[PDB]
RNA sequence: UUGACCUCAAAUCAGGUAGGACUACGCGCUGAACAAUAAGCGCAGGAAAAGAAAAUAACCAUGAUUCCCUCAGUAACGGUGAAGCGGGAAAAGCUCAAAUUUGAAAUCUGGCAACAUUUCUUUUGUUGUCCGAGUUGUAAUUUCAAGAAGCUGCUUUGAGUGUAGACGAUCGGUCUAAGUUCCUUGGAACAGGACGUCAGAGAGGGUGAGAACCCCGUCUUUGGUCGAUUGGAUAUGCCAUAUAAAGCGCUUUCGAAGAGUCGAGUUGUUUGCAGCUCUAAAUGGGUGGUCAUCUAAAGCUAAAUAUUGGCGAGAGACCGAUAGCGAACAAGUAGAGUGAUCGAAAGAUGAAAAGAACUUUGAAAAGAGAGUUAAAUA
RNA sequence: UUUCAAUGGCCCGUCUUGAAACACGGACCAAGGAGUCUAGCAUCUAUGCGAGUGUUUGGGUGAUGAAAACCCAUCCGCGAA
RNA sequence: AGAGCAUAGCUGUUGGGACCCGAAAGAUGGUGAACCAUCUAGUAGCUGGUUC
RNA sequence: GCAGAUCUUGGUGGAAGUAGC
RNA sequence: AAAACUUUCAGCAACGGAUCUCUUGGCUCUCGCAUCGAUGAAGAACGCAGCGAAAUGCGAUACGUAAUGUGAAUUGCAGAAGAAUCAUCGAAUCUUUGAACGCACUGCGCCUUUGGGUUCUACCAAAGGCAUGCCUGUUUGAGUGUCAUU
């Protein structure tokens, strides 16, 4: 084989010899993407993954962020 | 149709809905008591300051005015004093 | 199932005297379910998780209630002990620093504040 | 790219909704500032006279309002524009002169100490 | 020498902050092919950018920026293609450097100690003290529109903290008209016929077939009511470091204005910009037609404007399961490819499962007798 | 309707070509499947007004949908010249 | 002794993808000479088709 | 508004119970 | 010539899924709003549902806990009687990764504190920590420095 699975994505499109995603562009910390990759991107995109905190923070909201316990 | 958008479709959580579509209702007076309280809620503001007797405008007005019913020399201008105007509604005398 | 009102009136030793007896309990159930389990042992388990839960609670509530009185009226508080919102309104200018004028500008709006006015037709 | 224009009864209504906003905010005064009256720059329009930006320093101080004030009381104050002509000084003195007889000024509170 | 100052380092020292993601709109940089083009790279916000004239004009002059209409398919250029004026939307102005506070660094961060305050025990400050920063310059004052300093006599004034109520905004509760009468058909009445009711409610949906009156709702509501969190005002109590601070007026006194920039030559990118060589002035310099206008080489700034993304909402002369998103359903799923990437097909029993008990043939799958249903030509 | 009798009847479309010859396309059926939208210009007709004419950049207004309808301040375009 | 202006329709015409299906691409950026994505609906005097 | 586009998708035939395994 | 076979027509049964009807979907337009992340995001992985086809939900407090509200359900089963596979939501919790941060990327560690224990000096286990750049300050020490220094 030529591919293994990866750190960030666990897709298996990680290079054995050069040690680099082919998906996600590990190991480097921008994530890779292209313009011309819009179906691409749509799959990998915000909204495809559990989103647990930012589902928390436009719950958060409407009410100001508010805190405290109340009366 | 967005992964995103389509997310909270397929979830069973609702939607954050905001019920704030309230159009053709006009903000409501603060500032002066007295236009608060002389103040129509349903006139527009043109037609509010008209009737309360005050000036929306100093200038021109840009475009056509409604009518609802069919109607029936610089020592002058220095030394010049002009004597206040009236008050034409009670409001204005208020 | 435990009711919280009076699971907050008793001090944290016994209130943790309380965590074991439900987890070996909890862990009972387990043994038996799998060498035979009727409804009620399901319902047994699902009634002893949240009633773990709940007092797990009143240890966490407490706790943070305590750090929380400790660290009243001193400068600099544990991260956990402070607000989170978002990472943008933690940096955005405070309220007060947003008010702070020159006295050059205190001076014009002292002596020349914008008038409250009407015009008479 | 082509422009549409099937918000345009919705921006009519939005401007709208803001002179109402700003209306109530602000509730006795004009919704607009006084502006003074100029003659446009061409050989073609100086006959029409048209609104300016705002009142010269030479108008302001024929017609008695500082320009410190003037801003308070809703007069625009132009520093740019000039009086070559005694005509337009005069034009736009009146202009001021009249806004002032119509106008009520509320008064304010002032911080009083005790002494001195 | 002690000891100050300048360095150069160190610390798992205290307090902070940057990265990544999204990227519809926005601002830079870069760039081919068939043009600031796609891509590529960099960086933001709820808008961004721009912005208070080194701007137009040649007039009786205009007056920051932005957007719309017009100018105009015009001038100009070599088919490309503006701008001034004009009409609208919105309007708001300002801050430094260059002055000796010199009769008094008047300024600021931090530590510590109290006192408050909160969308908040989570937040944000005040007072006191010590240390540090700072004279190689922190405050007050000034920004050309001026201004300073004197003089003069008129008009002025809170960065304070409570209480009360009113007026607004936001969040969560609560309040709400009238047939299920009679006859017929039907499995079912929501149908037809008769007799009635409500209507500021005859929107829409559900219910065993077309329901204003069975149900949720709809209207009232452009509000009553109960709380919670807040904004700008009003009234009023207390406090107020005013020996102070301003505007206007007057002059036998003064008035600083941004340089490897402007500009010149030359070479490249697309006039602007960029490199390279050279390199200024002080009624000077810029841009225009002797004259007019502006005052660059420092900075900030709401509104009108944009918005295939994000959080919601309401709609439509739209499509109606080979359509409409690739996806009405396990859909970026199954599946394919080493990988980059690629990527489907698939909606409908009935009102109700009442989803065919029971007997019988068969190794079984199934079949036949039955059975349910208005209908198993469901 | 089926079938019989008498008489007649070369496979359709495309291209080619006087014409055909041709060479093409066609196993069968269902569904889908091709002069559309928009900007400018010119002719003609209809309609409105007429030395005038054009409300919809915008403003006013519109409580029963308020993206509608209704109203028109200042310009401007095209004509008259 | 001015006949225009506005709107609607018809027709013709010129641009846009421009009646539909059709011709090797090239360029940019990626993945392991090759492969993939976009520009692209690139370029058609020509081919086939074009519905009562 | 279809009969054609070596049209698109789906279904289905003769060849054929043939070639064959 | 009847049968068979072939052809045509019709009946019934298959095959197929057209048409019709609709539809918690799409598409388009308009309106309101401004809210990610070292206080660990987006994404990925692995776990928890008594069973759930998946899908959804959640994080060892695992289809959630606290609080508030409604007030009697859940449902294909099952399960509890402030119940609910409910709504709101200010409090807690949130496994391994990932900008991903002790070094590595499986493992190997460092320092400190705490504790074990029937094996107590130590060992062991756990917890707390331990990335980099840069800004302000604190502390410490060097200098080839400038002096000061009778
Ligand atoms: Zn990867």
């Amino acid at each position: 084989k030529s591919h293994t699975i990866c750190r960030r994505c666990g897709k298996r499109s990680f290079h054995i010899q050069k040690s680099t995603c082919a998906c996600c562009g590990y190991p480097a910390a921008k994530t890779r993407s292209y313009n011309w990759g819009a179906k691409a991107k749509r799959r990998r995109t915000t909204g495809t993954g559990r989103m647990s905190y930012l589902k928390k923070v436009h719950r958060s909201f409407k009410n100001g962020f508010r805190s405290g316990k109340p009366a | 149709a967005n992964p995103r958008q389509r997310n909270k479709q397929r979830s069973g959580k609702p939607r954050l809905t905001r019920r704030n579509a309230n159009k053709k209702a006009k903000a409501k007076i603060y500032g002066n008591f007295v236009i608060q309280q002389n103040w129509d809620k349903h006139a527009t503001l043109r037609q509010n300051y008209a009737r309360l007797g005050l000036l929306a405008t100093p200038n021109y007005v840009t475009g056509g005015v409604e009518k609802l019913y069919p109607d029936p020399t610089l020592d002058d201008v220095l030394d010049k004093e002009i004597s206040i105007a009236p008050a034409k509604t009670e409001v204005v005398r208020q | 199932a435990l009711k919280t009102f009076e699971l907050r009136k008793q001090s944290q030793e016994n209130l943790a005297e309380q965590l074991q007896e439900l987890r070996q309990e909890l862990a009972s159930l387990r043994v038996q379910k799998i060498a035979g389990g009727s409804g009620s042992k399901l319902s047994k388990i699902k009634t002893t998780r949240k009633d773990i839960a709940r007092i797990l609670t009143v240890i966490n509530e407490s706790n943070r209630l305590a750090a929380r009185e400790a660290y009243k009226n001193k400068k600099y508080i544990p991260l956990d002990l402070r607000q989170k919102k978002t990472r943008a309104i933690r940096r955005a200018l405070t309220p007060y620093e947003q008010s702070r004028k020159t006295l050059k500008q205190i001076k014009k709006e002292r002596y020349f504040p914008l008038r409250k006015y009407a015009l008479k037709a | 790219y082509v422009k549409t224009w099937f918000n345009q009864p919705g921006r009519k209504l939005r401007r709208r909704q803001a002179r109402q906003t700003k209306a109530a905010k602000i509730a006795p005064r004009p919704v607009e500032a006084i502006r003074p009256a100029v003659k446009p720059p061409t050989i073609r329009y100086n006959m029409k006279v048209r609104a300016g930006r705002g009142f010269t320093l030479e108008e302001l101080k024929a017609a008695g309002v500082s320009r410190r004030v003037a801003s308070t009381i809703g007069i625009p104050v132009d520093h740019r524009r000039r009086n070559r002509s005694e005509e337009s000084l005069q034009r736009n003195v009146e202009r001021i002169k009249v806004y002032l007889a119509h106008l009520i000024v509320f008064p304010r509170k002032a911080g009083q100490p005790k002494k001195g």
